[PDB]
């Protein structure tokens, strides 16, 4: 394993720059049957350790490799019980680690009897002159911690750790598109007779993932039609469109389909 | 003099039906004005009949074009004007040269003129307009021969700040109609500068057209371009490569240096009243909140007498608009909002099915659900090819609503039109009859709507082998059948599907404790709360397996567990209110389970507190008033209780046993017979009546009333098997 060099060589921005880890990637860490992905994984979370935006940025794209493979394997054949709460202790320190305090998302609504920076509601008639003006509300927050990952909040978790996506989309290569998008789109169809015309291999289990991981990853999927892949991102979004149905979550079949009458 | 300031504001106004009466009056001077104003009367007058198309053909000979080359080259020719009307006049001859086919010369006209030397502050309209279209133009000619993307930055970019400053000079004066070239300068640049990768420019020219001030000429601009910019802005952007309209963009980019800054801009807002989005969404939604309002201003709203291919462009667009608009406060999960907003939106559709649906949808993730049902009605009378609709209006009919009747309607609108749709068709029939069955008052009704709901979940069950809802709902209606292996049986495949589910694990803890596996069954709530601790239904599983088979210490430990656990998870919502109801009541149980009245007594007094006339609550105090002792007292709560539901059965059995020590045999006949009316299925209503025959001497049906009360009690859960929720 070229990658085994790495880790035998490896173990101060200077140290981030690389694609030869990549391809080396494709050519060593291309199999999941092997039980050392674990510690570089933490090696892993060691570029993840640090405030530096490029480690983070270029080398947290694999992880949905391990959320297939080990989480499939896993959250269902042996299976070790780990990186479940590596990728917890990444939710940490997304929720905390920014100075010390949890994250409270919340923006607050525009309004049309509101002076702002693209209008004025003073010239004009009596329609927008009067609703709750200059108001905040709350969208994320507050949120606590978890010390291990188990089932209530397995994808709450996985949840805002795809709402970590949700901030950090034009930053992306295409490649986490790809392998982001053709796993979220197998995951969601897996154990019905959708994948039988999608034939995704794998096991053929239904994995129980939530209204919100479907709408946090619809917003990634609009944002995969943008950048070429524009048949996976299809062929994704009418899968979302179908387990919406069946599954009767009123909002992803509601953004979902907002976004089929949207396309050219 | 003065007749320069009329014929200036003849000119700053741009009103061309009077030049050629102001050159008939224009006197005894010798000038050259009047071939300039007639000239550029006849061009704009050619303007005003046949305007310029895009990607048109090099035109030439016309003779409108040698009449003004007669003009231009006349007022060249002679030279009686001032300079910059000279200039002017080469601008509008190298526009001859662009129009007829010229490339070389037309740029050796634009290199010697000069525009940006010629001043922007305190100029007159008619000058900006000549210019900026000489500015269009200008680039124009740079373009339409093989850094020439800085000569797109200059005449492009100046022809835009100009050119918006020629707009909002307009409305300046006429408050004291769009052109070809407008569109050229305005849309050429960004357009380009996607077409170049130039994303940052393209995003800080979109916040240029943006800030300026609107032009009542300009609304259609504006609105598309805040639809474009809010597709960039939630397509393409996030919030780490976002800034803030009144900031820098950053260099290294994945998303250019400005090279000048010119001396005039259009009006820009700022101050200290406006609001700046601070992240993407923010700004999308101010952007679609305009594009709703002029998507409102635009509409047509279908009047179609005779008015259709102008009618679909106003709603495609708003499609757009409002699918954006579906995005942004739908990854940010407000949907109440997204409900006014589509509701707005309702002013479109007359048969137009999406903005239903979508509206239905929308009213349905904000958890309204009447309206929701009405719209979904809507939407069966416009396509009834989709099951989803009546399914989902099945979903709300049966859940919070309680529409059983209509559900019943609904499903069988399902019914009546792959697999996986039908088999939910009946399962929602199934749960619905089932529903049904649970609330109807005579014994035979009830019988023959189990047996549907039975009949329909075995339906669902044989169309569907991959539903852990057809093979649970089925296990759960057969559990209330009471023929309990096979129910197990449905489980066993419920969880071979999924084996990490809290109700179907639930259901196979109490069917195991209705076959009085103790320790399997509470091994079972130990895993199923080893991974779901925080579920409270499961919690009161533990509680009574721990008054099974652990007795009253452990089970007050699980009480006082969920104590903790109710504090934690809350404080606000009704059933938290209820929940710990419950928790007081299972605690005020154990102690009953114990024999100790006060410790009970002090438990459903503070249940009491949260619902003084809940039945549990005063059946819990009759129990404990027939723990002291006091049968009168214990009677007065029964009956306290009867009023309250008289459909509850256990206050009908402990009445009528005190009936039955009380001698009063004649009501206490009456009401088991009611008890057995409400529900036959539990048992201590037979043992009561049965002892009440035994107080009659009738011991052929009083040995079938036990035998009825011990095979019910062979078919007994823990908990009841209606905890686990019918919902779909």
């Amino acid at each position: 394993g070229v990658v085994e060099e790495w880790l035998s060589e490896f173990k101060l921005p200077n140290y981030a720059t690389k694609s030869s880890l990549v391809s080396s990637l494709y050519k060593v860490i291309q199999e999941p049957q092997s039980e050392l992905l674990e510690p570089v994984c933490h090696q892993l979370f060691e570029f993840y350790r640090s405030g530096e935006e490029q480690l983070l940025q270029f080398t947290l794209q694999f992880l949905p490799e391990l959320i297939w493979c080990y989480l499939a394997v896993s959250a269902s054949v042996h299976s070790s019980g780990c990186i479940e709460a590596l990728l917890l202790g990444v939710y940490n320190l997304e929720i905390v680690d920014k100075q010390g305090h949890t994250k409270v998302l919340s923006f607050t609504i525009p309004s049309l009897s509101k002076p702002s920076v693209y209008h004025e509601p003073s010239s004009i008639g009596s329609m927008a002159l009067t609703q709750h003006g200059l108001s905040k509300v709350v969208y994320s927050g507050p949120h606590p911690q978890r010390e291990m990952l188990t089932a209530q909040n397995r994808f709450e978790v996985l949840t805002f750790l795809l709402l970590c996506y949700n901030a950090a989309l034009t930053y992306m290569p295409s490649v986490s598109l790809q392998s982001l998008c053709q796993i979220c789109s197998r995951i969601c169809v897996c154990g019905y007779p959708r994948q039988h015309v999608r034939k995704y291999k794998g096991i053929s289990s239904r994995i129980p993932v939530s209204s919100g991981f479907m709408v946090q990853m619809l917003t990634g999927i609009y944002f995969a039609f943008y950048n070429g892949e524009w048949d996976l991102a299809q062929k994704a979004l009418d899968d979302i469109i179908y387990r919406a149905q069946l599954e009767l979550y009123p909002e992803p079949l509601l953004v979902a389909n907002a976004i089929k009458a949207s396309l050219p | 003099s003065r007749l320069e300031t009329e014929i200036e504001r003849c000119r700053s106004e741009c009103q061309w039906e009077r030049i050629p009466e102001l050159v008939k009056q224009l006197l005894i001077a010798n000038d050259d004005m009047a071939e300039l104003l007639l000239g550029e009367s006849k061009l704009e007058q050619y303007l005003k009949e046949h305007p310029l198309r895009q990607g048109a053909s090099p035109r030439g000979p016309k003779p409108q074009l040698t009449e003004v080359r007669k003009h231009l080259t006349a007022a060249l020719d002679r030279g009686n004007l001032k300079s910059e009307f000279l200039q002017e006049s080469n601008l509008i001859m190298a526009k001859l040269n662009y129009v007829e086919g010229d490339y070389k010369e037309a740029l050796n006209i634009y290199a010697r003129v000069g525009l940006d030397d010629l001043p922007l502050t305190a100029v007159p309209p008619y000058r900006l307009r000549v210019i900026a279209e000489a500015y269009a133009t200008k680039g124009l000619c740079l373009e339409k021969l093989p850094d020439r993307e800085q000569d797109v930055i200059t005449c492009y970019e100046k022809a835009g700040d100009i050119a918006l400053l020629y707009l909002q000079e307009i409305e300046r004066v006429i408050l004291s109609e769009l052109g070809f070239f407008l569109e050229t300068g305005l849309q050429r640049a960004h357009v380009l500068y996607f077409k170049n990768g130039n994303l940052t420019r393209g995003v800080g020219r979109f916040r240029e057209l943006l800030r300026a001030v609107e032009t009542r000429t300009t609304q259609n601009l504006r609105m598309t371009i805040a639809r474009q910019l809010a597709e960039i802005l939630l397509r393409g952007m996030c919030e780490q490569s976002y800034w803030n309209p009144l900031e820098d963009p950053p260099c290294q980019s994945p998303l250019n240096t400005k090279t000048y800054t010119l001396t005039r801009r259009a009006r820009v807002y700022s101050g200290e009243n406006i609001f700046c989005p601070q992240e993407n969404t923010e700004e999308a939604l101010l952007l679609l909140l305009i594009s709703e309002s002029m998507a409102n201003r635009d509409a047509v709203l279908s009047r179609i007498p005779e008015h259709k291919s102008d009618r679909l462009i106003s709603l495609q667009s708003a499609s757009v608009v409002y699918d954006l608009l579906t995005i942004a406060l739908g990854r940010r999960g407000q949907y109440e909002m997204l409900s006014e907003c589509l509701e707005r939106a309702m002013k479109f559709a007359f048969e137009e099915f999406h903005l239903w649906y979508q509206f239905a949808l929308s009213l349905m993730a904000a958890g309204k659900s009447a309206r929701a049902v009405k719209v979904l009605k809507e939407c069966i009378r416009l396509k009834p090819d989709d099951a989803t609709i009546p399914l989902l209006a099945a979903k709300l009919c049966m859940g919070s609503l309680h529409w059983l009747e209509e559900a019943e309607k609904f499903a069988k609108t399902v019914v009546d039109v792959t697999s996986e749709f039908k088999a939910k068709g009946y399962l929602a029939l199934g749960l619905t009859y089932s529903l049904q069955a649970t609330d109807a008052s005579l014994r035979g009704m009830q019988e023959v709507l189990q047996r549907k709901a039975l009949l329909a979940f075995q339906r669902a069950h044989s169309l569907s082998p991959t539903d852990h809802q057809a093979a649970f709902y089925l296990a759960l209606q057969l559990a209330i059948s009471r023929q309990i292996p096979e129910a197990l049986g449905y489980v066993r495949q419920a969880l071979q599907l999924q084996g990490d589910d809290a109700n179907s694990l639930h259901l196979l803890a109490l069917l195991l404790s209705a076959q009085k596996h103790y320790h399997d069954a509470l091994n079972i709530i130990d895993m199923a709360l080893s991974e779901y601790p925080e579920n409270f239904i499961l919690l009161f599983s533990k509680v009574k397996l721990q008054s099974l088979c652990r007795g009253p210490d452990e089970a007050l430990l699980t009480c006082k567990h969920m104590l903790q656990i109710w504090k934690s998870c809350y404080n606000g919502p009704l059933h938290p209110w209820m929940t710990l109801a419950q928790i007081w009541l299972h605690a005020a149980e154990v102690y009953i389970g114990i024999g100790k009245p006060a410790e009970a007594t002090a438990c459903t007094q503070e249940a009491a507190n949260l619902f003084p006339m809940s039945h549990n609550v005063l059946y819990m105090r009759g129990q404990i008033a027939e723990l002291r002792g006091s049968m009168d007292e214990a009677r007065r709560w029964y009956e306290e209780a009867l009023a309250i539901s008289p459909t509850h059965v256990k206050s009908m059995q402990r009445l009528a046993l005190i009936l039955h020590q009380l001698g009063r045999y004649s009501l206490a006949e009456k009401i088991l017979r009611d008890a057995v009316q409400v529900n036959s299925t539990a048992h201590e209503v037979w043992n009561g009546l049965g002892e009440v025959l035994q107080a009659q001497g009738n011991d052929a049906a009083a040995t079938e009333c036990f035998l009825t009360a011990l095979e019910l009690e062979a078919s007994s859960p823990a908990v009841p098997f209606t905890i686990i929720p019918r919902v779909l």
